[PDB]
RNA sequence: AGCCAGGAUGUUGGCUUAGAAGCAGCCAUCAUUUAAAGAAAGCGUAAUAGCUCACUGGUCGAGUCGGCCUGCGCGGAAGAU
């Protein structure tokens, strides 16, 4: 899974999602699955998603991963009182906003990356859809 | 004319008489038997060619006498003698292995007269060249 | 019969068919095909 | 060859803009040159099919303001996040 | 979209492979006759055998196809007096 090599500190504020995105063009690759829904993706999901991508184009065309999850997510275990302390640090997720382009691809023809990312897609938790690079 | 009532395509080697073991149960299962071959194909072998596979058709009957109207020996067997060369593939655009000329190629087409429904000298010359640039030898002009 | 909440074409000879406000596919050739939307 | 049928439009800022793309319309603005820019209003579906070629981007454009002609160029393309909108072009005189 | 014929030849192209001529799999993915036929997509065969398909001629005599953008709806949808 991805996970920042260090952080300068272990446990974030929760924050908010709110606003759209930056990363939003194709900028690397010829396609893209670009983020329509707001939410948070897990390293998990980005990984379990890049597996089925990649698996789908069977070592082809080349693929990048837009998105780096980044946030530490704390979690409290089981039967644990509400208070003392923030909990552990169990997952990591990237904060994802409408329009950001998650993975881009190339090298590979246009119908065979939709159904790639199609296969992603149903990896990940927020709803997406496919783009192409933009002239301008 | 009649319709196709039954046959198959499955031939060997010309030269040595009684080819029964190269194709075994597939002739001998419907229609036509073993020793039906070690005179009439044989009849037939002389006056062609000897020492080189040739197909035929077996076209069965219920009288026991089936037809058979035989063909030229294919470019599937022939272009190894005039090549000088018995691989085929294998490396055919790795690393050419064989070579042969338009002309004989050309030959081989030329013994293959009446071989198929053929009207044009260039078209079975380039059909022979696609055959030859197929199994992997370049032909050499 | 598949009873699926997603209900596809698994072949060629699937089709689609909405009878009785319940989507199915109906296969001509793959009894193991014919879907239940359920 | 791209003719792009404009209206200068009075209302602006961002309550005028997302009324005109309520309206299936998009701001636009043309300027460079000398003159002083030109807040335009644009046909959304009839420029979205034209800047779905590539000469959109690359070739000279016209653009027809109080039935006057304008070339310009293409030369920056605000677009939706993830709808397969546009929200405004910059158009420099060409 | 139906219906009527085809759906080929070199070719069995090959390399391979316990068995692959269209299919464990790796290339070339070329030519011929063509109105049209893939060095073959699904089956199917022990590889072959074989059912199709891709594609083209006739009958038919008006639309037809599937993508995106949207409104509203459909399924997904099981609990206890
Ligand atoms: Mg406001
Ligand atoms: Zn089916």
């Amino acid at each position: 899974m991805l996970q920042p090599k260090r952080t300068k500190f272990r446990k974030m504020h929760k924050g908010r999602n709110r606003g759209l995105a930056q990363g939003t063009d194709v900028s690397f690759g010829s396609f893209g699955l670009k983020a329509v829904g707001r939410g948070r993706l897990t390293a998990r999901q980005i990984e379990a998603a890049r597996r089925a991508m990649t698996r789908a184009v069977k070592r082809q065309g080349k693929i990048w991963i837009r998105v780096f999850p980044d946030k530490p997510i704390t979690e409290k275990p089981l039967a644990v009182r509400m208070g003392k302390g923030k909990g552990n640090v169990e997952y990591w997720v990237a904060l994802i906003q409408p329009g950001k382009v998650l993975y881009e691809m190339d090298g590979v023809p246009e119908e065979l990356a939709r159904e790639a990312f199609k296969l992603a897609a149903a990896k990940l938790p927020i709803k997406t859809t496919f783009v192409t690079k933009t002239v301008m | 004319a009649k319709k196709v009532q039954a046959y198959v395509k499955l031939q060997v080697a010309a030269g040595m008489a009684n080819p029964s073991p190269p194709v075994g149960p597939a002739l001998g299962q419907q229609g036509v038997n073993i020793m039906e071959f070690c005179k009439a194909f044989n009849a037939k072998t002389d006056s062609i060619e000897k020492g080189l596979p040739i197909p035929v058709v077996i076209t069965v009957y219920a009288d026991r006498s089936f037809t058979f109207v035989t063909k030229t020996p294919p470019a599937a067997v022939l272009l190894k003698k005039a090549a000088g060369i018995k691989s085929g593939s294998g490396k055919p655009n790795k690393d050419k292995v064989g070579k042969i000329s338009r002309a004989q190629l050309q030959e081989i087409a030329q013994t293959k007269a009446a071989d198929m429904t053929g009207a044009d000298i260039e078209a079975m010359t380039r059909s022979i060249e696609g055959t030859a640039r197929s199994m992997g030898l370049v032909v050499e002009d | 019969m598949k009873v699926r909440a997603s209900v596809k074409k698994l072949c060629r000879n699937c089709k689609i068919v909405k009878r009785d406000g319940v989507i199915r596919v109906i296969c001509s050739a793959e009894p193991k095909h014919k879907q239940r939307q359920g | 060859m791209f003719t792009i049928n404009a209206e200068v439009r009075k209302e602006q800022g961002k309550g005028a803009s997302r009324r005109l793309r309520a309206a299936n319309k998009f701001p636009a603005i043309i300027y460079g040159g000398k003159e002083a820019p030109l807040a335009i209003e644009l046909d959304h579906d009839k420029v979205m099919n034209m800047q779905a070629k590539a000469e959109f981007y690359s070739e000279v454009l016209t653009i027809v303001v109080d039935g006057k002609e304008i070339k310009v160029k293409a030369q920056d393309v605000q677009r939706h996040p993830y709808k397969p909108k546009l929200q405004h072009i910059d158009f420099v005189r060409a």
